[PDB]
């Protein structure tokens, strides 16, 4: 995963938090940014880098 | 061993002008003029690009000694005559003969392969020139004072731009004029002068496309060029590569074959026809290209200007070699006192009409160049602390 | 003038031709009645801006300001106008074409070195039409053939000036009264001039109005007696000239040394800039806070006293403005530079002598030749006088060399009547610690620093956020230089959750985002709410837009705030450095420091929920003192840490969650509680370990080393009757505040275990460092290749 462009990793913090937070709260619905429609969501996801 | 090529490329001219030493005869021998011609090459090719005055005198110690060795059967002539540290057989293209404006101004193009050794003419020849400039080109706004060293950059200017395939780097502090001395240089050549516009968006095609008019017109059409590019006129590197090689080989690659070298060559073989005289009867297709890179670099001289200082000149001229390599080099020193005097009375006899004093306008001559020379060092100890 | 002057008279002398003696370049150049004009439109009344007025009118050619503080612009907007930037698409095109054909003169204020080139042939046809630019950042790169243009001129302003202009303006705020007599005053002697100036008049009417017949015309008895009348006022206006010259100079006088003060300050500030960028800061915010500082506790009576007054509230609240900004290794430099230009004006204190504080054996044996580099150091008034038998006595000296703290309790006797006068006696003592012990320079540092002015700067310092939103207007942004290991972006959250009632928006930087970030600030602009914009060190092209965008003209509603964060990228343009607020939130130095700040993080709802005041807050106030211990391990170097680790709170919070959810399912069972607990507190080490904190560790020995600080600290069990290897609490809250307070500042390494020694390498190195910072503020093909050439031909 390091071996990727500054700026990119800059804005995938962003989208990796929204879903921490939508997460967090255990919310059925939310909302992912850049990205109009509203989405779902499972529990059973991680992430590894 | 280039250098020896351009002695010799510069020595090889006249093939019966230097016999005629009849309306001079200025105590001169057929061979005087000779070795005078040899001496004025010889300090042209390798008395030029060096720093110090001082690295001059030691070659012109050099070329003394060296004329005495050879010359072993006239030296006292040459001690007496050209050999002496004063001024000697200044060569010069356009001074020498006078058009006379008998029935139209240009009424005949000067005689144009040398000229002797006189500064009063020279200038008189100058100025006239200037006013001749100054109503060519509508603001041309062009005050340029021309003292003997500024006489002897115009020469040399004229000395390379004139030659059949040569060009020559011009290295010197801004202020020093080698862009403003140029565009007469040239109008006095006849050959046309373009500069490259960095417009908002900095980028190629400008360059390729003002090549191709360049090409077309040394081409095609035939005509006089030259090429004015400065440090304004790079951006980045790139320009440098393609121009290095228009130096070496002039062959754009497909910017001249994009469908268009046919049509073009199919212009000019017309001239073919009488230029290499195939007995009038044919020619070929191939050979057609080669007269024509034959011809554009044959009429596409280039003019480089640089700077001296900085930091990105050295590594330019190390990442492409033949830059320095097949140009011409000439050092412009910064003006010394004589000069600076010269100018302050240049300026101070058309404005002493209230400033009446004798024996104290020298001096005030002599202080301003002081003055001038002062402010350097002042510059330099600011940047300095 | 002074070189420029003694260069050109003597080239005059040696030349020999005549020159007259003075050179009042001023007088003979320009009639006073124009400088008189100009000083209503605003041009500084002392002599540096006079000649910049000149040098303006010969207008050789179009000018170029290098213009640090903005005299120029504001002269040229009231001189002669009462506006177009370079940056515009319509610019290039339009306002070109207006000036060019009509004359509007066209003025430019955003100048860099960067040329776009249609700026130039423009420069080089209506003939009604001038042009004026300038430059905004001091010391340019003009090109040579920039210079060969057009003419340059410098208005870095002068202290000399600086306190005129503070002195005027705390003439105006302190009480506008004096402003009344002084402007009163100085419009009637102003008018008395021009009344000389009408005497003038009046001779010459005199001598060629009637240009013949005037012995005939008997009325010149009269006009000889006018004469005589006009020089009575000019009596009157001489009688004035004492009574301004005394009057309003003793009311100057008791703020001259303010302005003087004042100027230094500035001064000061300046060269932190240097020291290094986004330290940068106009004169602006320096005069509304020394506005500000008149208006807050200047006046309350005995004039004289609140002159002293404000010596003593000025320069604390200048002070604090600039530690808001400031990093910490450069917390004690701004406060030393502030004390040395404060006394080199008043103590006259040699730069030669601050050199030798800066920078620098055959008489003494037992001493060491680390020593003895010392005392050659010190060797070359009287430091060059007392090497001698007077301090190789060898009698009492040794104690005080080996005694810790050498300059408080055991004082050197060897000059004790100048260390007794103090004037310069401090600055006599530091150049003595300094060059026998600079182990010990920096606590000397906050020493005098604290004598010379006053104790209260060397104190400590945390800035309440709450405290902080109330300096925030709408119109202007919050930085952020943070440091690696450190964000406030939760705290920011927080307040946003507690004052404000709605969460704020955020929009990171990249590639890309620029229309995003508009479109969302155009959303707060109309509503009021929050942006948070982050990881500004890339993607620098918005940043310019920005300041456009917070203006005065396009209006937003209240309410609106801006959070800039972003890290260390010079060639980061200042057009929001120079109007913004700057805050540097890197965690705090001294453990106490990093001890409160901690308990001010996670606290009164985790400390105040517990249902158990015995176990688990024993447990929260261990695992607390282990994370400031652990943290703070590292100041020693290679001998604390193989390598730097950046712990921070995420893994305290979630060792807090694991052991309560263990604490609360093992009480879940729990009918009855023995005393109070029956844990068996055994994983709670193994988790502590290896899991949450294991994350950062990349060594082996670190493992086992932290499972030793896990052993010796936890110790198996919780004793409720010891004492702590460092003391042990109660169970109330402002209780642990005060425990915290009762802390020392300067602790020994061995309460973490660690030898006393480690000390010494720590502040060697840190005093090797210190003086080099403000060693830079100061204003080889060679036979060094011959000394390599002789060394080739001694390898084998
Ligand atoms: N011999 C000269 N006498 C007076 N002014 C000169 C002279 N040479 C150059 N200048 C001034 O310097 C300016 C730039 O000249 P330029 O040819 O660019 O010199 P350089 O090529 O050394 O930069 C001109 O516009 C002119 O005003």
């Amino acid at each position: 995963f390091n071996r990727i462009d500054l700026e990119v990793l800059s804005v995938v913090a962003m989208q990796v938090e929204s879903i921490t937070t939508a997460r967090k709260q255990h919310m059925k619905k939310f909302m992912f940014p850049e990205e109009e429609i509203e989405i779902e969501l499972i529990p059973t996801v991680s992430y590894f880098i | 061993m280039r250098e020896l090529s351009r002695i010799f490329k510069g020595i090889l001219t006249c093939k019966k002008d230097t016999i005629n030493d009849a309306p001079k005869s200025m105590k001169i021998k057929p061979e005087l003029f000779l070795v005078g011609l040899w001496r004025h090459e010889a300090e042209r090719v390798l008395a030029d690009k060096l720093v110090n005055n001082k690295d001059k005198d030691t070659v012109m110690g050099y070329i003394q000694e060296v004329s005495l060795e050879s010359f072993s059967q006239i030296e006292n002539e040459i001690l007496e005559k050209y050999s002496s540290e004063k001024t000697f057989l200044f060569c010069d293209f356009l001074r020498p003969d006078v058009i006379n404006e008998d029935g139209i101004i240009e009424e005949e193009a000067p005689k144009i392969y040398e000229a002797i050794d006189s500064l009063t003419e020279l200038r008189k020849r100058c100025n006239f020139l200037l006013s001749f400039y100054n109503d060519r080109n509508p603001s041309k706004k062009m005050p340029l004072v021309l003292f003997d060293d500024a006489l002897k950059h115009l020469l040399r200017i004229s000395r390379i731009i004139r030659q059949p395939r040569s060009s020559g780097l011009l290295v010197g502090v801004g202020g020093s004029g080698k862009q403003s001395l140029t565009r007469l240089a040239g109008f006095i050549g006849k050959n046309l002068i373009q500069q490259i516009i960095v417009t908002k968006t900095y980028s190629d095609k400008d360059l390729k496309e003002d090549i191709k008019k360049g090409f077309d017109d040394a081409g095609h059409l035939g005509k006089q060029v030259t090429f004015l590019m400065t440090d304004s006129e790079v951006k980045k590197e790139e320009f440098l590569e393609y121009i290095n090689m228009v130096l070496s080989t002039g062959e754009i690659p497909n910017l001249l074959a994009k469908d268009e070298r046919e049509v073009w060559l199919g212009d000019i073989s017309q001239a073919y026809c009488k230029e290499k005289n195939l007995g009038n009867i044919d020619p070929p297709q191939s050979e057609l290209w080669t007269y024509f890179v034959d011809r554009v670099r044959d009429n596409f001289h280039i003019m480089l200007c640089f700077s001296p200082v900085g930091q990105k000149f050295r590594e330019r001229a190390r990442k492409f070699p033949a830059l320095f390599n097949e140009c011409t080099i000439d050092w412009f020193l910064p003006w010394p006192e004589e000069a600076l005097v010269s100018v302050a009375e240049t300026f101070i006899k058309n404005f002493d009409k209230l400033d009446t004093k004798e024996e104290t306008k020298q001096e005030l001559m002599k202080h301003m160049g002081n003055v001038h020379l002062m402010v350097n060092e002042i510059c330099d100890e600011y940047y300095q602390k | 003038n002074k070189l420029a002057q003694q260069r050109f008279v003597v080239d005059m002398k040696k030349r020999g031709v005549p020159v007259t003696p003075g050179l009042e370049l001023t007088s003979f150049l320009i009639d006073d009645a124009t400088i008189g004009e100009w000083n209503l439109q605003g041009l500084p009344k002392d002599d540096l801006s006079i000649q910049n007025g000149i040098m303006v009118t010969n207008s050789a050619r179009y000018p170029l300001f290098i213009d640090p503080q903005g005299q120029g612009q504001n002269w040229i907007r009231n001189k002669l106008s009462a506006i177009t930037t370079l940056s515009h698409p319509k610019f290039k095109d339009m306002f070109l074409k207006y000036c060019m054909e009509s004359g509007l003169t066209l003025i430019v204020e955003n100048i860099e070195n960067e040329v776009d080139p249609m700026m130039d042939p423009v420069l080089e046809l209506s003939k009604e039409f001038k042009l004026f630019m300038t430059c905004r950042l001091a010391n340019p790169s003009f090109s040579p053939e920039l210079s060969a243009k057009t003419t340059i001129i410098d208005f870095t302003v002068t202290q000399s000036g600086l306190e005129q202009q503070l002195l005027g303006k705390v003439i105006s705020k302190e009480q506008k009264a004096l402003e009344d007599s002084l402007n009163q005053l100085l419009a009637d002697v102003n008018q008395n001039q021009k009344d000389l100036q009408r005497l003038d008049k009046n001779l010459l009417e005199r001598l060629i109005n009637s240009q013949g017949n005037l012995l005939d015309d008997t009325e010149l008895m009269d006009v000889l007696n006018n004469t005589k009348t006009q020089a009575k006022e000019v009596a009157a206006k001489l009688i004035d000239a004492e009574i301004k010259t005394k009057e309003i100079n003793e009311k100057r006088e008791q703020y001259r040394p303010v302005a003087i003060r004042g100027s230094a300050i500035y001064f000061t500030m300046i060269e932190v800039s240097l020291v290094n960028w986004m330290y940068n800061s106009s004169l602006e915010q320096f005069l509304k806070l020394f506005i500000e500082s008149i208006d807050l506790s200047e006046k309350a009576q005995l004039p004289s006293n609140r002159v002293k007054n404000i010596i003593s509230f000025l320069t604390f609240h200048v002070y604090r403005y600039v530690n808001r900004g400031l990093f910490e290794k450069d917390k004690i430099t701004f406060i030393l530079m502030m004390a040395f230009k404060i006394l080199t004006t008043a103590g006259t204190i040699s730069s030669g002598d601050v050199s030798l504080f800066l920078k620098s054996q055959k008489q003494i044996s037992y001493l060491e030749d680390n020593q003895w580099l010392n005392i050659l150091a010190l060797s070359k008034p009287f430091f060059k006088e007392l090497p001698d038998l007077i301090s190789r006595s060898e009698n009492q000296w040794r104690n005080w060399i080996d005694k810790n703290d050498p300059e408080n309790f055991p004082i050197p006797d060897f000059a004790e009547s100048i260390n007794q006068e103090k004037e310069i006696g401090s600055f006599i003592s530091l150049c003595l610690v300094r060059s026998l012990r600079n182990d010990r320079t920096l606590i000397a540092t906050q020493n005098f620093i604290s004598n010379v002015l006053g104790k209260e700067f060397t104190d400590p310092i945390s800035y309440p956020i709450e405290g902080i939103w109330q300096e925030s207007s709408n119109m202007d942004p919050v930085l952020f230089l943070l440091s690696a290991g450190a964000d406030p972006t939760s705290s920011i959250d927080e307040l946003a959750k507690k004052k404000k009632k709605f969460p704020c928006e955020k929009v990171s930087m990249g590639e890309g985002q620029e229309r995003v970030a508009r479109q969302v600030i155009m959303k707060g602009f109309v509503e009021g709410g929050w942006v948070i914009l982050q990881n500004c060190h890339l993607g620098l092209k918005f940043m310019e837009e920005i300041e456009t965008l917070v203006s005065p003209i396009n209006q937003i509603h209240e309410d609106f705030r801006l959070w800039i964060t972003c890290e260390q990228h010079p060639k980061f343009p200042l057009g929001l450095l120079q109007k913004t607020l700057k805050v540097t939130n890197e965690p705090p130095k001294g453990l106490k420091a990093g001890l409160y700040k901690t308990f001010t993080t996670i606290i009164t709802q985790e400390f105040i929920d517990k249902v158990d005041h015995s176990n688990w807050r024993s447990l929260i106030f261990t695992i607390c003192f282990l994370h400031s211990i652990v943290i703070e391990r590292k100041k020693f170097g290679p001998l604390g840490w193989c390598v730097p680790y950046e712990y921070n709170y995420s893994d305290l919070e979630a060792s807090l969650l694991y052991i309560e959810k263990y604490l609360t399912n093992l009480m879940s069972t729990p009918q009855p509680n023995s005393h109070n607990l029956p844990i068996s507190m055994n994983v709670v080490r193994y988790m502590i370990c290896e899991v949450q904190y294991g994350g950062r560790i990349t060594d082996d020995l670190d493992r086992e080393l932290f499972i030793t600080y896990g052993e010796t600290y936890l110790k198996d069990g919780i004793f409720g009757n010891d004492y702590f290897f460092p003391q042990n609490p109660s169970a109330e809250l402002i209780k642990y505040q005060e425990y915290i307070a009762k802390v020392p500042t300067v602790d020994n390494p061995e309460v973490f275990g660690l030898h006393s020694n480690a000390d010494l390498t720590f502040r060697l190195k840190e005093s090797k460092e210190m003086i080099n910072t403000v060693m830079e503020t100061r204003p080889r093909e060679e036979i060094v290749q011959d000394k390599a050439k002789d060394m080739l031909k001694n390898l084998p």
